[PDB]
């Protein structure tokens, strides 16, 4: 029934504090109410401390807040092997102590930031140690994969080609939200050149609320977590769909809010609104899980979608007749009291697997090579319990992820 | 986390006074007083530079190494001079001769053990050690020789903790000493092989940047020092603050050093506007990158425009949009694709603290790893040969128990170091 | 075709040597994974060509020695440099190829054979040549040069020669004028080599070994001194830290040494094939063997490999070393 969550890496923790905020906010549980149902991991104390100093301070147990005073290191190796190792046990312990206390759970919603040290590496083995300790569950990892041109870390790819290959054979469904492609939404669909990280977080903090929160919440067309991976992954590769939200209108500027279904659903497939720089440049969808929430008439959907199924310029895979999982919830969304999110009475958090990422992975793989081609910051990992193996052998890994996402599509 | 500063030589020392003059105020620590901190955040992370004893006396955890009493006795007899626990003063009343050899093999080699002693008392302080900060000048005895030894020993004692080095590489135009390239070439040698992050500052790159970027007409040393200390605060201490995207020595190290040499950087501060007038506030952000990335404004002597970059780390510290930050960095990376090296898709390492420099609204330290610094070790290396060839003031070295093969060694080493760095400019 | 791509001809490649399985392990758990094709391709998974030469699990010690070292020894006696590198993890066959058993008429390795050939020319061709065979044996452990003879020095330094090329000064050298004294140097150095306490069968090398044979020959009539250096470099083992679980042992310490030295490796063949000059003077290993990495191409890399669930790791790395050169036409 439940779904634990492990927010790993400063980012996964910032986003965590955010997604965790939106929660109580739409459940009437102020600062000090019940008890969360997740944990927080980081090898840099000062960040988890922000959850220990700032807002939502006492809504957590100093037990579900793991820290390694030591060093973060923007390098996979160190975070996965060398350092990150020391903490893992302890980490697990909570996701085994928190996993017990419950009643027939469904899985762990993992929150990490692909291209980091504590986020890429660590998790790599966290999800790793999970796939074995609970192979019998769902492993949906919600990632924030590398901005297409606006990356931060100098190494980023090293850290992301490595978190992909190690987690690939362990996740159930990996959701992806592109940090940059979300900015566009903040520039083009909300207008603000002042987007603090605290915003992107409010956003995913939204799209995510549509996943677990409301879905695990009764409705006219419930959709379990398992449901996802089933209706969402055509193949064992921990396939990565993309998150998209519909009423991303500004709560100040424009106001046409009352944008009946027929509109908000069409607003999902236009590439300028998908929290991912993977513009459907060719990527044929192969399965979409249209999660609606608020006042929505099933016919409105079983029509708004029909209209789409016949737009053709939206070309769905061949081997897939119908790939539209319509998830209907009741309670409308719940916007921050005064952030910058419109606040409509219905939304569409549609996520999907698109042959599109054939790109995004490509463009991120290429990156890697360029540097590896010169070993660049390699000495930083080797000296951290890794080898020419793990790199070269994780490169070959993704290689067959560029072929995979190519074969499962583009061909009939 | 933590670190333990090291004031090698007079310069490195003189600067200590300025690095601590600053940092303290950037942490509300009065002379011997405690934390008067205008805020409450300038305390949760202080540890990085102090120690708890009394309850109002957080003492800087640095080392003051020097073979010339008068110096430390000027730093200890002035302003903040009375905050260092006397135990910190590792003096060498000997003749602090201006010889690299006199402070690395003969005179300094003695005072070393009585230093390492303390560098251990401070390291084994508490919690977890990160690395050590090292200030000095590569143009003298107690600086290049004895300080370059202090590290060679440190790096044998904890090849785990990092080693940032703040070197005052011998300014071009005019040398404030004569053997300079001797004391220098010999210390850079030791650097390229122990510390793993070096920030080279040039007394004349400063003047310039201090007499034209600060209409300042009488730039006393105190100033230069002050400007420098401003950068080393943005680096360390800063990142030991919260941030949307924070880093720390390692990130900085693990994102800036593609190849083990250790490589040297060139720090640059952001808001560098003259007092009254200039107080233009054009600091939205494009103004900071405008700054940081220009030629002038690079504490180094060389000009970036004269050689690609391998890595860059804009360590900003003041509330801004992870969008207008992450964005700007890009155009910058495209307007100058020419010089920014290619085999690194994203050279830049954007870092973002929150709280800014006490009295300012928005700043951003720049730590550049450009191939341009090739044209400096060249300089140094040249000066050597031109004088080595004739063994100029060599008797002051050998006569101190040195080797004719020692000088050969260093030059070559550091000379090769020039070579390599070009391997990427191409 | 395919010949033009041999642009790597840099010979500085790395001949593959598979060790055979013994009857006790054919049906224990260790089985063949190496498919051989011809005498130069090895198919492990997906792999359509290998490189220059693959020695099968049917190739003699003598056979490996002829192809790999015999020429290098010949050139060294004329006053040139040569390097033979060795690599392969635990139970791959390194100990068996380099030394084997110290006195075995055909089971003996590389170092006892070179020693036999050296003293077969000496006293048969000395009538104007005065030979002095000097051997030196040192390890690189925690990137410090530990001399393995006399009194162990926990660090030892390089200095530079007449040309500004570094060499290991102070390395304890000794005369050897018959084969026995060479064996006695090996016994002495191995007894202080850092070996992980496993089971008696396994020999987990945590320290890289450099055996120097310095062929000094002096000419009696006015012509001067020659000094060919044969560096026999026995690389320490490489072990996948991920699988084994280094918590705290000389596993973590070895992982840093083996990775730093293998990485420098990668750049050195790549430079020995086609690059501008680069990571010399970076590590002590590189400082000891530099003159050889630039001239008399004789740095034969002999990597081992035994079929099984294991050894596939170090074998793989041995193949990834000289796999790129000219591509193509
Ligand atoms: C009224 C007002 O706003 O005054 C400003 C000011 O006028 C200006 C000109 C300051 C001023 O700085 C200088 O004039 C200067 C003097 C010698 C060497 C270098 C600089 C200032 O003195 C410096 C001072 O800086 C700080 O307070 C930072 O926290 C800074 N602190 C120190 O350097 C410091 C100085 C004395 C004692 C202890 C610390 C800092 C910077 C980076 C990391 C840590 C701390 C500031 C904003 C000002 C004054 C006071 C006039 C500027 O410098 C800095 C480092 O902020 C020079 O260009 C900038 C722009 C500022 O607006
Ligand atoms: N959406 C969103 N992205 C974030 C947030 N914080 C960081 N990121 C992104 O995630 C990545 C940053 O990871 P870091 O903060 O450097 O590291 P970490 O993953 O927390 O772990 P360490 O490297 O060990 O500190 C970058 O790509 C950021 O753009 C956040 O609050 N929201
Ligand atoms: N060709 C061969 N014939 C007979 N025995 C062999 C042969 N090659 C290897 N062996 C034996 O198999 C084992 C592997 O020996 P060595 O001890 O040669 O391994 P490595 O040196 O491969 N091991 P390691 O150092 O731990 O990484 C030893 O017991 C050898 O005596
Ligand atoms: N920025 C700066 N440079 C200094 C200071 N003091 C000496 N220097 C420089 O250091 C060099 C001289 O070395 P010095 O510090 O006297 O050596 P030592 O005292 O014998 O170790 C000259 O290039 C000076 O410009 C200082 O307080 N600030
Ligand atoms: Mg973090
Ligand atoms: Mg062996």
């Amino acid at each position: 029934r439940e779904c634990i969550s492990i927010h790993v890496g400063q980012a996964g923790v910032q986003i965590g504090n955010a997604c965790w905020e939106l929660y109580c906010l739409e459940h009437g549980i102020q600062p000090d109410g019940h008890v969360p149902r997740a944990v927080f991991v980081d090898l840099e104390p000062t960040v988890i401390d922000e959850v220990r100093t700032g807002t939502y301070r006492q809504l957590f147990h100093p037990e579900q807040l793991i820290t390694g005073k030591e060093d973060a290191a923007n390098n996979y190796a160190r975070g996965h092997y060398t350092i990150g190792k020391e903490i893992i046990d302890l980490v697990l312990d909570r996701i085994r102590k928190l996993a017990d206390q419950c009643t027939g759970l469904q899985g762990f919603s993992v929150f990490h930031s692909f291209g980091g040290g504590t986020g890429s590496g660590f998790t790599s083995l966290l999800m790793e140690r999970l796939s074995v300790d609970y192979g019998k569950k769902s492993k949906l990892e919600f990632s924030i994969y590398p901005a297409p041109q606006v990356s931060t870390a100098v190494v980023e790819p090293y850290n992301s080609i490595l978190t992909t290959h190690t987690t690939l054979e362990h996740s159930d469904c990996a959701f992806m939200v592109d940090n940059e492609a979300i900015y566009d939404i903040c520039r083009r669909n909300l207008d603000i050149e002042r987007p603090t990280y605290t915003n992107l977080n409010r956003l995913i903090g939204q799209i995510v609320s549509s996943i677990t929160a409301s879905l695990r919440f009764d409705g006219a067309l419930n959709v379990d977590l398992t449901e996802f991976q089933t209706n969402l992954v055509p193949y064992p590769r921990g396939h990565f769909p993309l998150a998209t939200y519909a009423p991303v209108i500004s709560a100040e500027k424009a106001y046409h809010e009352q944008l009946s279904v027929a509109e908000i659903t069409n607003a999902c497939f236009e590439p300028a609104n998908q929290m991912v720089k993977c513009d459907p440049r060719h990527g044929k969808y192969m399965a979409c899980c249209l999660l609606y929430r608020g006042d929505v008439v099933p016919k409105d959907v079983n029509a708004a979608i029909a209209t789409i199924k016949t737009k053709r310029t939206i070309q769905f895979v061949d081997w897939c007749p119908t790939g539209f999982k319509v998830g209907i919830n009741y309670e409308p969304p719940t916007v921050v009291p005064g952030g910058d999110l419109a606040k409509v009475q219905r939304a569409v958090c549609m996520l999907s697997n698109t042959t599109a990422i054939a790109e995004a992975w490509a463009r991120l793989d290429h990156k890697f090579d360029l540097m590896y081609a010169k070993r660049a910051f390699v000495h930083w990992y080797v000296g951290e319990g890794m080898e020419e193996g793990e790199f070269s052998e994780a490169r070959e890994d993704m290689a067959a992820l560029e072929k995979d996402y190519e074969e499962v599509g583009v061909d009939s | 986390r933590e670190i333990v500063h090291i004031q090698a030589g007079q310069c490195g020392n003189q600067i200590g006074a300025k690095f601590w003059e600053v940092i303290s105020d950037e942490h509300g620590i009065d002379p011997t007083g405690s934390y008067h901190g205008d805020s409450d955040l300038q305390l949760e992370r202080i540890n990085v530079y102090y120690n708890e004893a009394a309850g109002n006396k957080y003492v800087p955890r640095a080392i003051l190494v020097d073979l010339e009493p008068g110096t430390m006795d000027s730093v200890r007899s002035g302003p903040f001079g009375q905050i260092f626990r006397p135990d910190n003063f590792v003096f060498g009343q000997s003749g602090a001769g201006n010889n690299w050899a006199k402070g690395h093999y003969t005179e300094g080699a003695e005072l070393v053990d009585s230093v390492l002693d303390v560098v251990r008392k401070e390291s084994e302080s508490c919690d977890c050690l990160q690395g050590f900060q090292l200030t000095h000048s590569l143009g003298g005895g107690t600086g290049s020789g004895m300080g370059t030894l202090l590290i060679s020993k440190i790096r044998e004692e904890y090849p785990d903790r990092i080693m940032n080095t703040f070197s005052v590489v011998p300014s071009p135009k005019v040398s404030d000493t004569v053997v300079e390239p001797y004391n220098a070439t010999l210390s850079v040698h030791q650097l390229v092989e122990n510390t793993d992050e070096t920030y080279c500052i040039d007394n004349e790159a400063l003047y310039d940047i201090c007499f034209r970027t600060l209409k300042l007409t009488t730039p006393t040393y105190g100033d230069l020092n002050h400007l420098v200390s401003a950068t080393m605060s943005g680096v360390t201490t800063c990142l030991r603050f919260p941030g949307q995207l924070n880093a720390d020595l390692r990130k900085l190290a693990v994102n800036m050093v593609p190849f083990p040499r250790l490589h040297f950087f060139m720090p640059g501060f952001a808001p560098l506007t003259s007092r009254g007038s200039q107080q233009y506030r054009a600091l939205t952000v494009p103004e900071l990158t405008q700054q940081m990335f220009d030629a002038k404004n690079m504490m180094a002597a060389c000009d970036p425009r004269h050689g690609r970059y391998l890595t860059v780390a804009a360590v900003f510290r003041g509330r801004m949009s992870m969008k207008e930050v992450d964005e700007q960095m890009l155009n910058v990376q495209n307007k100058n694709s020419s010089y920014f090296v290619e085999w690194i898709p994203n050279n830049v390492k954007t870092a973002v603290c929150d709280i800014p420099p006490r009295g300012l609204k928005m700043s951003a330290t720049f730590i550049g790893n450009s191939t341009a610094i090739q044209e400096l070790f060249k300089r140094i290396s040249e000066q050597f040969t031109a004088m080595f060839r004739r063994k100029a003031f060599l008797h002051w070295y050998t006569g101190e128990g040195m080797d004719e093969m020692e000088f050969t060694e260093a030059e070559s080493n550091m000379n090769d170091l020039v070579s390599e760095y070009q391997q990427y400019q191409d | 075709l395919h010949n033009t791509v041999m642009d790597l001809r840099g010979n500085i490649k790395v001949m593959c040597r598979f060790r055979p399985l013994n009857e006790a392990e054919i049906l224990r758990g260790d089985k063949f994974i190496p498919k051989f094709k011809g005498e130069e391709t090895v198919v492990i998974q997906g792999k359509p060509y290998v490189f220059d030469r693959v020695l099968p699990p049917n190739t003699t010690q003598e056979q490996v020695y002829n192809a790999c070292a015999k020429q290098i020894v010949k050139d060294v006696l004329e006053g040139y440099n040569g390097t033979i590198f060795a690599y392969g993890q635990t139970s791959s066959g390194k100990t068996h190829t380099m030394e084997g058993k110290l006195h075995d008429p055909q089971l003996m390795g590389i170092i006892p054979r070179i020693a036999h050939d050296i003293f077969d020319h000496i006293y048969s061709m000395d009538e104007n040549l005065e030979f002095a065979i000097k051997v030196s044996y040192f390890e690189i452990y925690l990137d410090k040069i530990r001399d393995l003879l006399d009194v162990s020095k926990t660090n030892l330094a390089v200095h530079e020669d007449k040309n500004r090329v570094p060499y290991v000064k102070g390395c304890t050298e000794r005369f050897v004028s018959s084969p026995e004294e060479v064996m006695d140097v090996i016994d002495e150095g191995k007894s202080n080599r850092h070996v992980a306490v496993t089971n008696m069968n396994e020999h987990s090398s945590r320290s890289h070994s450099i055996f120097l044979i310095n062929i000094k020959q002096e000419n009696v009539e006015t012509e001067k001194k020659l000094s060919g250096k044969l560096y026999l470099v026995d690389l320490a083992g490489s072990e996948k830290v991920s699988k084994t679980g280094a918590e705290g042992a000389v596993l973590d310490e070895a992982k840093n040494i083996n990775k730093s030295l293998s990485a420098l490796g990668n750049v050195i063949s790549a430079l020995a094939e086609g690059t501008t000059h680069v990571p010399y003077r970076d590590s002590k290993m590189t400082r000891i063997l530099q003159d050889s990495l630039g001239g008399n191409c004789r740095t034969t890399i002999v990597i081992c490999c035994s079929p099984s669930v294991f050894n596939e790791a170090e074998t793989k790395s041995t193949l990834m070393f000289a796999a790129s050169v000219n591509s193509c036409k």
